């Protein structure tokens, strides 16, 4: 079982700003990495899926990078509508798994 | 177990995969993993076709040229011209089959990925026609060395422009496949002009007994019908989504490559055996 | 457009079972493959497993392979998940989610959740 973990868990940053989080796997997943967003009580949207495909329709501040068993989600410049919750997954293991989440707070 | 993935339709691939709309089902996701790519050569899809032709076409001229390259030295005028001659006709050969049944593999990886390896297989078709005039144009005017060289000259200019337009990335659309038939397809029909040169500098009765006057008209049947295939999707084009696995045009014209350049090989064979044998001597 | 229009919410008791429905519309429903996702209240996302309508197969995750049973009906383009023996640990948000060949999820449904309570 492939596990992944999310370093920033709680993020809090300002409108404009750079923000990242990493997703480290355990075993390589040789890029089979999607990004979603989450808002209150909604189902998730995805924004970046192979590592750094950015999905249709999300902004190009949403950016995604890494290779092997480290990957990133970097936003250019913070909104203050980009506040809820961002998940990574893998999908080469045959379980697949979720991060453990970070919530985003703008202030 | 791991790296697990389906099909998918026309029309949830990207803009980078979209190269016939006439092959309506059976396409490979996007997976950017090398390992995958190479793990679909036992799965069927759009291009497994594509892949095996070239796969095992590469193995036929593998063998055919370190057997040619490994014929003992004893049997030649000169070894050493003889089999670099040779040689060219080969390494262009191998280039070619090799950059194309890897383009085929590694083109559902990623967009970089597959606009490097879709250069490379264009670049190799180039390799290939370039390697072919080296020992067609050797033993052919092998007393007139003045054409031989000028018509290397115009094969390499020649070629070497059709491999800086094949780096270019308009050049690969969908929009230009015409434009890619007639660019190979006039680089076959510069050889138009030392066939006839061959034809009134010996006798027109040798042309046809010896060597091969069918040479030329396999040849170019196979020029002019792999072009025509490839720019216009013969047999998807009837019916899309009838050929989305096999029998498509770009597969048809994958084993007419094969074909001509084994008919090419054929063919120069028996025109050096032409060259160091008697009423085949120089003359004035 | 794709949509996937999911059962309402469920409240039962606990030691009973239930059923939640995808209702697939906009695409072939063949074509690709339906995962299901738990997600407890103030926790994280977790995979149950995914399905294969064209070829029936279905592949679980051990930690529900003894909760969830696949079903589908093809002749109306639905999906359907069956949670046995509830209790209080299976209190969560499922959703469906659609591959597109590879298991990246571009489409979800809104989601269904089940309430295990005893007040
Ligand atoms: C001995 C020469 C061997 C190579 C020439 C024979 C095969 C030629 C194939 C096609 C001729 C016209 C080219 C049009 C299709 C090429 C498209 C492509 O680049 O893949
Ligand atoms: C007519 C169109 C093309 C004719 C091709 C004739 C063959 C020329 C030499 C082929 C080769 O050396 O690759
Ligand atoms: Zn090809």
């Amino acid at each position: 079982d492939i596990q992944m973990t999310q370093s920033p868990a709680s993020l809090s940053a300002s409108v404009g700003e750079t923000v990242t989080i990493t997703c480290r796997a355990s075993g390589n997943i040789h890029n089979f990495l999607a990004w979603y967003q989450q808002k209150q009580g909604k189902s998730p949207q995805v924004l970046v899926y192979n590592a750094k495909t950015l999905a249709d329709g999300v902004p190009s501040r949403f950016s995604g990078s890494g290779s092997g068993t480290q990957y990133s989600l970097k936003i250019n410049s913070l909104q203050p509508e980009d506040f809820g919750s961002y998940y990574c997954q893998q999908f080469w293991s045959t379980p697949y798994t979720f991060g453990g989440g970070t919530k985003l707070e703008i202030n | 177990s791991e790296g697990r993935w389906r099909v998918i339709p026309y029309d949830v691939l990207p803009d980078w995969l979209k190269d016939n709309d006439y092959l309506l089902h059976g396409h490979r996701p996007p997976m950017p993993s090398f390992r995958a790519c190479f793990k679909s050569i036992f799965r069927i899809h759009t291009e497994t076709g594509n892949i095996w032709t070239h796969l095992l076409g590469f193995v036929l001229f593998l063998f055919l040229g370190i057997l040619t390259m490994l014929r003992p030295n004893m049997y030649f005028m000169a070894p050493l011209q003889e089999k670099v001659v040779f040689g060219m006709f080969f390494l262009g050969a191998v280039l070619c089959l090799s950059f194309s049944w890897l383009f085929h593999t590694v083109y559902c990886h990623s967009e970089k990925v597959s606009r490097t390896f879709s250069k490379l297989a264009y670049s190799g078709i180039a390799l290939l026609i370039m390697g072919s005039f080296v020992p067609w144009l050797y033993y052919s005017f092998y007393c007139s060395p003045q054409p031989r060289l000028i018509y290397l000259s115009i094969v390499c200019v020649l070629g070497i422009s059709a491999i800086i337009v094949a780096q270019w990335d308009r050049f690969a659309t969908p929009k230009h496949r015409q434009t890619r038939a007639g660019v190979f397809l006039g680089l076959g029909l510069s050889g138009v002009v030392p066939t006839m040169h061959f034809t009134i500098a010996e006798g027109f009765v040798k042309a046809t007994t010896v060597g091969q006057m069918g040479w030329f008209f396999l040849m170019a049947v196979m020029y002019i019908t792999g072009a025509g295939l490839y720019a216009a999707r013969i047999p998807e084009r009837f019916f899309p989504g009838k050929f989305d696995i096999w029998f498509q045009s770009h597969q048809i014209f994958h084993v007419l490559v094969v074909a001509a350049a084994f008919v090419h090989f054929y063919g120069v064979s028996n025109l050096q055996e032409f060259r160091y044998g008697l009423e085949g001597g120089c003359t004035d | 457009e794709v949509l996937l229009q999911q059962s309402g919410p469920e409240l039962v008791k606990p030691g009973a079972s239930v059923r939640i429905t995808c209702k697939a519309s906009g695409y072939t429903f063949t074509d690709f493959n339906m995962d299901w996702v738990k997600q407890s209240p103030g926790k994280s996302l977790e995979w149950i497993g995914d399905f294969n309508p064209n070829s029936g197969g279905s592949i679980y995750n051990q930690k529900f392979k003894d909760k969830a049973t696949f079903t589908v009906d093809k002749s109306s383009s639905t999906a359907y998940m069956e949670l046995r023996s509830l209790t209080f640990e299976d209190t969560a948000v499922y959703y469906c989610a659609r591959e597109t060949g590879t298991a990246w999820f571009a489409y979800w449904g809104q989601g269904t959740l089940v309430t295990v309570s005893a007040a």
